[PDB]
């Protein structure tokens, strides 16, 4: 399924655990204490890290950021990984950014577990 | 340690403060003044049904 | 920032008959460019107006602002189309001739 | 405007029941109708200009 | 001299309140539910909590 | 004032701000914020109704002259009855007087 | 059933697979639409016992419960020969009293 | 191929101040704001002078010369597209019993316009605020246009 | 509204009972209240409502009052023996040929 | 300072209360669900047993769509190009008379106010700026508007008025000499049928179905489909509107050939809504009306929609066509198909095409297998293709077929596998997760010899992926673990050893949980890994959790734990593993925040599963047992009381005379509670407890009992009515003799009104 | 199959149908080349709906394919796509035609030998 | 208009707070409410047609109230004539305010 519906999972996924009103604890952000690295993808083939860090700077600093863009014509392949500097900015962004709309296309944001260093 | 100086950040859960190069717009889903506001009526009504408890 | 309803065309009721469309014209007219105004003539339509905006923000202005306008000691009711069906063929012809003009015109293909 | 004028005016003036006993209340104001303290307010505005007159 | 160029953010100069503020009180009607006085509304917390 | 700090900061103002004053004022401050203020914003002559009531609910109200909603609740005892239970003795001293430990309760913070 | 004429049944080849009933339903015969006598077991087309419909109610759609009979009658004059008797329509009763719901509460 | 930097690109720009197709240099600072005494401007060619305009009843006004989004046209080719903006600001002063009052003032920025704005017949810094007192007089590029600048009571 | 079957049972009821207790009646027919046969009774039913159409000394008394107390048909109509019903859309029906 | 009040900080609040629309639910994809119009009146080509043609008629016929369509994409395309050199564009006058019905003269009123109006856009924004006491004059013109129609008519909203316009104003039926628009009037009694009592509807109804002929469809469709176009519907009146389009569907029985495309155009919305009620609705109609008129008719006309751009009706083009071909059965459609799929124009047609057969496995299932063969042939040419969502779909479409054709068919596939197995060595991202789901269902379809082989080189690619974080990937990864690691022709501890670690440590967190289906999906495949290695295993590895907070979590994990011991039996457990499933079930009941039968039923399936080896632990069962039943209830009493019901049985068979008698007596004592949903539950678990302990040896005597049985009776609640109902009967069948005739005569007369 | 109360339109246009004159003797395929007649085929329709349309065509062929094609029903079939007249028309060319090549002994029709 | 007819309608809707026991006439105005809580556009289309033809009504039923001191009477009045009141009354008072018809010194005021 085309990965529009993948925003929609998590969305879904949100609402119902503010449905539940389970506590957060066991919310399943809890299963990545251990990671700062959120996925970002549907990117534009535009954005470049100047703009990308700028805006989700918004819940705090950055240590990290890789762009995978295509090496031979080093073009945005549109999607990154980010290394914020503190589980909770991840969790707010997880739950803010996931389905903003940034030049009509509206980017996914989500956790990371084993983030691989290329 | 170049920190955010513009206007105004909006609150959230843990109250961070927004990165250095922070481009300075809000961006955002709006799932947290939702969040925050939910949070506030759920304890206007618990008060409200309490005061019925009693009656 | 649009309720996607809104529309350049607006439909209009409680009108006095015999109206001159120039005081029509004016009354629409403080609103934005009027592409173009009909009003009913069988005793039916007669006393209803359809008023085409050729602008969407000037119609959702009107629409909003001069809703419940007291004309001639009546309130003037006023509403969006729903524009939900067609009456006539889209005439190929004029259509395929007036594009094959556009094609060699600016030479696209 | 008149229709809301001759709205309250009639409504004061309706037939009043107790058990058994009837009549149509033509000259006084039903002091319970919900906007009852509209009238008396203004009737008042009227007697109050009568009492001031018109310059204090 | 002014730095043009910069995005927008569509906020006003005058003063406004954060989401905790609002909506900490909900009800349309007095709370004396007309004259009622059978009713035990003294207080409004539980001695407990 | 505070209205115009904030402006001048262009913060926005917070409920610490408000704090000391949430429930002072004779309009009781903390009337700006209900939930439903914007209706309310349009309901005149309340007080008026309110008296002129009298001629159709039946029972009568001691509470003729306020409104809960557009004057706040311009008395609080939450202190009366703490320093009752203070002067009656305290709990245990109070429950000394009933069929508490009869019961058996272990204790009396369960009394629902 | 005899009660809604607008109802009707599968009426394909019978095969080796028991009918069963809701709860709700259960009790009943399929056809004559009474309560009694149960003589003979109900035995249902391949299709209306395929995919996720293994054990449901024939009638009320829901989860099989029991076991699904055919009264003495029925059974008598041999209406219990006319293959899967699987209602392959829901009919209107449920779809309204479903939507009069959704609005009510 | 392109080594990835860490500069911007004008995306959240072009999105955040974009309009009908054509982007607008300008925003409106926080203190956008709408006035009480309601201004007038008179605007004059070689002393025939042109019906006034009401500015009083937004806090920015567009001046150049693109119809399309400018607020006011000026049709002088000499005029870059978008040129200069008229915009009300709260600004703060001293009640002369020192307590601390703003009023609502009119200010003229221009966009680095191309041949340059005249206030009474001076060219201004581009992309910096300059107020318009009572009276005073505007020419924008090279016109043949004269604008004086008048609220109700002056 | 009323149909013609309560109708019958309200004339039967009434001659019966005799005018005054209204809850035995309203408690025979379903879906009717005692406060609407009270009313439905003096209004229309009761034998005492002339039912005609308007003399022209009628509708000269009737204008003419209208024209002395404003809106106040309860004070009227027993003047001239009609119920508000009657007085009200009569004087419409006038004004509305007249106009 | 009444300017800080008149200030108000950051609409009417009846939205609490007024039911919901349709529109609200909507995302953008439905959002082209009103962007849609209806058509000029289409040409029936059967009229007159295959008439010849009169031309200059203006009905559209197959020439005119595929015309019409050809420009639209074209000038789609330049427009689109036109923009790279450089709705709100402006319209023409031939467009306005498309958009506005008749009886409408056009007016530029002067040509001054026409050059003022050339002014209008001019400088609109600078103008000259924009009163006092005056008596007023008296007139008639507001009474006499009138903004609701006249008669026994229902209230006509402010919204549906563009469209039941006509029956504000008034006029003779006579003087409406044309007596088809007289028709058109009475059939405004559709406003009636949309608002209006219930007696309304039905006479209403009525009134349609059997004045339909005599109506005529042109009039009738005309006139409804606007309404089922309207943003405002909300869902009564929907379904209100499908219901009377369904009968008078049943009664115009061909003549709806030239309306067809309208009636699909809006139905389709139906068939791909979240509504299961909507579904199958517009399902069952568009059946019947493919039913009603021919095939040829539906094939030639829903054809132009299987290249139509925009995919919202593409998609819902192909899941119209699976239904109309379940109608009129397959072998017929099936040509039009194979041409459908080996279209070359563009490859938008094929992937509709492939859509298509995917839906009719999907929806008719075992109805296919006579026609396995001629299907995959039709829809592997896909499986090569160089586009990549073509790969993709088609992939799809074979695991649907098979896992409709289940076990059977494989001699048909044999053709098709090679470029599966091609593809799925190197394959990325999605086509390996859609290949992936195709081998998956395939693997049962074979052979235990070929099919072992098969296997054991799967489970490698399997293993793999485990990790992956994408969605499907995670769920078609657990419904084929579920079928090839579910397979007969497999061994314990190669499961065991290389694929539970990984499978637990991933699958199992509490973001699965709060998803719905994952949940479902999850379940079943650990109840499968169970019905292969034995419980112990299994369960020994999520017992704990069972002591885990999130709620939604404890559910799963006590509904799999049930399901397992449903089918497994409790041969096996040490007496560890059952101490520890005992506590984490007394824990888990422990914390009910909502009403959730789950674990109560898990309790009761624990227990009757594990047999007399539970006895120990009674006490503190019932110590769970009173504590609840006594605290602070709404839940928790009722609650612990159908624990009680269901555990009857063991709490008896292992001799808890104390605890019996106690049970008993407890009950007896709370036969006053005044909330219904508890009391009921009392009653039920009395009847359970009865149910063992024959009559004559319960604590609270039968004769004592049923006195304080008599007066619940009257309790009016349906819970409490049924339960003790039940229980009274229970007693007057089989105890019956320690009562007196009084009591009985009483409950007669105590029965006689039950039956409200 | 399931319902008796919508009525059969294969039997019931097969009534009321007006069709050409030659469609009744059998035809099998066997006795037929195909790829010969096709483009007479393909330029026809493409000429009768004024462009191209390759669902239409290969509609036409799988229509034709089976070891005895029914005329009857692939008039009706083509009814819809086609004026409905030109449907007969077009069967009163092509049906002959077959019979042409089936009489023939390559299996190629008596036109496109001449041609 | 909405705003105006949910006030009234929280007014009318208040005197029924013990809701305990409950009469035919009391019942019938419960129902009325809530139908008129669902359609608003219903209640004010039939509000405008009363303020604009009806101007003969039904009987209003009197009865006095006992304070021991001096009776004080107590009326009422049917349901649909309430609810048509109760709005025109919200109206009024909320133009007469916007309008400042009443001066100052009329004084049960909304203040004080
Ligand atoms: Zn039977
Ligand atoms: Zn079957
Ligand atoms: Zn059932």
């Amino acid at each position: 399924m085309n990965p529009l519906t993948k925003v929609k999972l998590i969305n879904e996924l949100n609402e119902r655990e503010v449905q539940l009103g389970v506590a957060d604890k066991v919310s399943w952000h809890s299963e990545y204490k251990d990671s700062a690295w959120i996925f970002l993808g549907g990117l534009p083939y535009e954005l470049t890290e100047g703009d990308i860090i700028c805006v989700f700077s918004q819940y705090g600093e950055i240590v990290n950021i890789n762009l995978v863009r295509d090496k031979k014509t080093g073009k945005s392949k549109g999607f990154c990984f980010l290394c914020y500097e503190d589980q909770r900015s991840t969790i707010l962004a997880v739950d803010n950014f996931n389905g903003i709309k940034i030049k009509g296309r509206t980017i996914r944001v989500d956790h990371v577990s084993n983030y691989r260093a290329p | 340690r170049p920190r955010y100086s513009g206007p105004a950040p909006p609150p959230n859960r843990f109250n961070i403060w927004p990165g250095y190069r922070w481009d300075g717009v809000d961006r955002s889903n709006g799932f947290e003044q939702k969040r925050f506001a939910r949070l506030a009526s759920k304890k206007a009504v618990e008060e409200l049904a309490y005061k019925w408890s009693v009656e | 920032r649009l309720p996607p309803e809104v529309n350049r065309i607006l439909y209009i009721r409680n009108l006095p008959y015999k109206i001159t469309a120039e005081e029509m014209y004016d009354i629409f007219g403080k609103y934005g460019p009027i592409r173009q105004i009909r009003v009913g003539n069988t005793p039916e339509t007669r006393g209803t107006a359809y008023v085409v905006y050729e602008d969407i923000f000037d119609a959702k202005n009107a629409c909003d602002h001069l809703s419940g306008f007291n004309v001639c000691n009546r309130y003037l009711v006023v509403l969006y189309y729903n524009a939900n069906r067609a009456f006539q063929k889209m005439d190929t012809k004029k259509k395929e001739e007036q594009l094959k003009l556009l094609k060699e015109k600016y030479g696209i293909n | 405007d008149h229709n809301i004028a001759d709205y309250m005016t009639a409504k004061n003036n309706v037939v009043i029941n107790y058990k058994d006993m009837n009549h149509t209340n033509s000259y006084g104001i039903i002091r319970g109708l919900q906007f009852a303290s509209f009238i008396v307010q203004y009737y008042g505005l009227v007697m109050d200009l009568l009492v001031l007159g018109l310059h204090r | 001299v002014i730095a043009l160029g910069v995005p927008n953010p569509r906020t006003s100069n005058e003063v406004q309140y954060d989401q905790r503020l609002f909506n900490q009180s909900k009800g349309m009607d007095s709370g004396f539910a007309g004259g009622e006085d059978e009713i035990y509304n003294v207080y409004d917390q539980a001695w407990r909590g | 004032l505070k209205r115009q700090e904030a402006i001048a900061q262009n913060r926005r103002l917070t409920l610490e701000d408000l704090e000391d004053s949430w429930d002072r004022g004779i309009p009781r401050i903390n009337t700006l914020f209900q939930k439903d203020r914007h209706t309310l914003a349009y309901d005149k002559g309340w007080r008026v109704r309110t008296d002129f009531k009298q001629y159709q609910v039946l029972k009568q109200n001691p509470f003729w002259w306020t409104h809960q909603r557009h004057d706040g609740k311009l008395w609080n005892l939450n202190n009366y009855r703490t320093d009752m239970i203070q002067a009656l003795g305290g709990v245990e001293g109070i429950l000394e007087h009933t069929l508490f430990k009869g019961t058996y309760f272990p204790t009396w913070e369960g009394l629902f | 059933a005899k009660h809604h004429p607008d109802l009707i049944f599968c009426r394909k080849q019978a095969g080796v697979a028991i009918g069963r009933l809701c709860e709700k339903c259960d009790g009943k015969c399929v056809i004559c639409d009474s309560y009694v006598r149960p003589c003979t077991l109900v035995r249902i087309c391949d299709e209306c016992n395929y995919g996720s419909y293994q054990g449901r109610c024939v009638i009320c759609g829901g989860p099989g419960v029991s076991d699904a009979y055919y009264c003495k009658e029925c059974t008598i004059q041999e209406k219990d020969r006319d293959g899967c008797p699987k209602i392959v329509n829901l009919g209107s009763s449920k779809t309204d009293l479903f939507y009069e719901r959704k609005k009510y509460g | 191929k392109e080594k990835p930097s860490f500069e911007l690109s004008g995306a959240l720009l072009e999105d955040t101040n974009t309009f009908r197709g054509v982007v607008i240099k300008y925003s409106e600072p926080p203190e956008a704001r709408i006035p009480k005494k309601r201004w007038r401007l008179y605007p004059f060619k070689n002393d025939e002078v042109l019906p006034v305009m009401y500015i009083h009843r937004q806090s920015a006004y567009l001046l150049g010369r693109h119809r399309r989004i400018a607020d006011i046209p000026i049709d002088h080719p000499s005029c870059s597209k978008q040129h200069a903006v008229f915009q009300y600001r709260l600004v703060e002063y001293t009640r002369a019993d020192g307590t601390v009052g703003r009023r609502v003032k009119p200010y003229i920025i221009d966009l680095g316009s191309g041949n340059g704005t005249f206030l009474n017949n001076k060219r201004i810094e581009p992309q910096r605020y300059y107020e318009l007192k009572e009276k005073d007089v505007l020419k924008f590029g090279f016109s043949s246009r004269e604008y004086v600048l008048l609220h109700e009571s002056s | 509204v009323w149909r013609n079957t309560e109708d019958e049972i309200l004339k039967a009821a009434v001659m019966k009972y005799g005018k005054n207790q209204w809850s035995r009646i309203a408690s025979l027919l379903h879906r009717k209240s005692a406060k609407q046969c009270k009313a439905r009774w003096y209004e229309w039913l009761d034998p005492s409502i002339k039912k005609t159409e308007w003399s022209r000394e009628e509708e000269e008394k009737l204008l003419h009052l209208a024209k002395l107390m404003p809106t106040q048909w309860r004070t009227i109509a027993p003047i001239i023996g009609r119920t508000a019903a009657q007085c009200l859309e009569h004087y419409e029906f006038l004004l509305d040929k007249a106009a | 300072p009444v300017a800080l009040l008149n200030d108000i900080p950051q609409y009417d609040p009846f939205a609490e209360h007024r039911p919901p629309k349709i529109a609200d639910r909507e995302d953008e994809y439905k959002k082209h669900r009103r962007t849609m119009i209806i058509s000029p009146e289409r040409l029936d080509p059967f009229a007159d047993g295959g008439k010849t043609p009169d031309p200059k008629m203006n009905a559209r016929t197959y020439m005119d769509v595929m015309r019409e369509q050809h420009l639209t994409k074209e000038e789609r395309e330049i427009r689109q190009q036109l923009a790279e050199k450089a709705r709100n564009r402006p319209l023409s006058d031939e467009e306005l008379d498309a958009m506005f019905p008749e009886g409408y003269k056009v007016l530029p009123p002067p040509a001054g106010y026409v050059p003022i109006r050339t002014p209008a856009r001019k400088l609109t924004a600078t103008p000259t700026p924009l009163t006092g006491f005056h008596m007023q004059t008296e007139d008639r013109t507001m009474k006499s508007v009138n903004d609701q129609p006249s008669g026994n008519l229902p209230f006509l909203k402010p919204d549906d008025i563009q469209y039941f316009d006509k029956l504000l104003v008034d006029v003779d039926e006579s003087t409406l000499s044309p007596e088809e628009q007289k028709e058109r009037k009475i059939m405004k009694l559709l406003l009636k049928i949309k608002n209006g009592t219930p007696p309304m509807r039905k006479a209403a109804l009525r009134q349609i179905t059997d004045k339909a002929r005599e109506f005529g469809a042109g009039p009738l469709f005309n006139q409804i489909l606007p309404l089922l176009m309207s943003p405002t519907l909300e869902d009564q009146e929907r379904h209100l509107l499908v219901k009377v389009i369904d009968r008078i569907l049943y009664k115009l029985d061909d003549l709806v050939r030239p309306y067809v495309h309208k009636i699909l155009v809006v139905i389709e919305p139906l068939l791909i809504d979240e509504d299961y009620y909507a579904r199958v609705e517009g399902r069952e109609i568009i059946s019947n009306l493919a039913k009603a008129a021919g095939l040829a008719t539906m094939i030639s006309t829903m054809r132009p929609d299987i290249d139509n751009m925009d995919e919202y009706v593409r998609n819902t083009t192909a899941r119209a066509f699976a239904v109309v071909a379940s109608a009129l059965g397959i072998p017929s459609l099936l040509p039009f198909l194979k041409a459908v799929c080996k279209s070359k124009k563009s490859w938008q047609a094929r992937h509709t095409g492939i859509k298509i057969v995917q839906q009719i496995a999907i929806l008719m299932g075992c109805a296919i297998l006579p026609h396995l063969r001629s299907l995959v042939e039709i829809i592997e040419h896909g499986l090569v293709d160089e586009q990549q969502k073509v790969r993709t779909i088609s992939a799809l479409a074979i695991a649907a077929l098979a896992e409709a054709a289940t076990p059977y068919g494989i001699e048909s596939f044999d053709s098709v596998l090679k470029p599966l197995w091609k593809g799925i060595r190197q394959h990325r991202g999605k086509g390996l997760a859609a290949f992936l789901k195709a081998i998956g269902y395939l693997i049962p379809l074979m052979d235990a010899e070929y099919a072992n082989y098969y296997t054991r080189e799967v489970m490698l690619i399997l293993i793999r992926e485990f990790q992956s974080p994408d969605e499907e990937m995670k769920k078609i990864v657990l419904k084929v673990v579920k079928q090839c690691c579910g397979t007969d022709g497999v061994e314990a501890n190669y499961i065991k050893t290389e694929i539970l670690p990984p499978f637990f440590k991933h699958f199992w967190q509490h973001r699965m949980a709060l998803d719905r289906r994952n949940y479902r999906q999850l379940v079943d495949t650990t109840v499968e890994l169970a019905n292969k290695v034995g419980a112990a295993e299994i369960i020994s590895r999520i017992v704990d959790d069972l002591k885990d907070e999130a709620e939604q979590y404890r559910k799963m994990v006590m509904e799999t734990i049930e399901k397992i011991m449903g089918n497994l039996g409790a041969a096996d457990i040490d007496h560890k593993l059952e101490e520890q499933l005992i506590d984490g079930i007394l824990y888990a009941f422990q914390e009910q925040t909502t009403e959730d039968s789950v674990m109560l039923n898990g309790f009761g399936t624990v227990v009757n599963a594990l047999g007399k080896r539970v006895k120990p632990y009674l006490p503190q069962i019932c110590g769970t047992v009173l504590w609840r039943l006594n605290n602070k209830s709404a839940k928790v009493r009722q609650q612990a009381a159908d624990l009680i019901s269901r555990t009857a049985v063991v709490m008896k068979t292992c001799q808890e005379e104390k605890l019996m008698g106690h049970l008993g007596v407890v009950l007896y004592e709370y036969l006053g509670e005044e909330y219904p949903e508890v009391l009921g539950s009392i009653l039920g678990a009395l009847k359970a407890i009865v149910n063992v302990i024959g009559m004559h040896k319960m604590t609270p005597p039968i004769k004592d009992l049923l006195p304080r049985l008599t007066p619940i009776l009257k309790n009016r609640h349906e819970k409490v009515q049924e339960n003790c109902i039940d229980l009274v009967g229970r007693i007057a069948d089989r105890g019956a003799e320690y009562v007196s005739a009084r009591e009985w005569m009483r409950i007669c007369f105590e029965l006689l009104e039950l039956l409200k | 199959e399931q319902d008796n109360r919508f009525s059969n339109k294969q039997k019931k246009l097969l009534k009321q149908l007006k069709f050409a004159e030659c469609l009744e003797k059998k035809v099998d395929m066997s006795k037929v080349n195909l790829e010969v007649i096709k483009p007479w085929i393909t330029k026809r329709v493409t000429e009768i709906l004024g462009f191209e349309d390759d669902v239409v065509i290969e509609f036409i062929f799988n229509q034709l394919e089976v070891k005895n094609p029914d005329s009857k029903m692939m008039q009706i079939n083509l009814t819809g796509f086609l004026n409905g007249k030109n449907a007969r028309e077009f069967m009163g060319e092509l049906w002959p035609l077959l019979l042409s090549a089936q009489e023939n002994i390559a299996g190629i029709p008596s036109a496109f030998l001449e041609l | 208009d909405t705003k105006l007819l949910i006030l009234a309608l929280e007014r009318l809707k208040e005197a029924y707070s013990v809701k305990s026991r409950l009469n035919q006439s009391q019942r019938e105005e419960l129902g009325l409410i809530e139908q008129a809580y669902d359609n608003p556009h219903e209640a004010l289309s039939r509000i405008k047609r009363h303020l604009l033809t009806q101007r003969a009504f039904k009987e209003v039923g009197i009865e006095f109230m006992d304070l021991y001191s001096h009776l004080v009477p107590v009326y009422d009045v049917e349901p649909l004539e309430k609810i048509t009141d109760a709005y025109l009354d919200q109206y009024l008072w909320y133009e007469a305010d916007k309008r400042r018809l009443f001066p100052p010194w009329i004084k049960p005021a909304d203040t004080e």
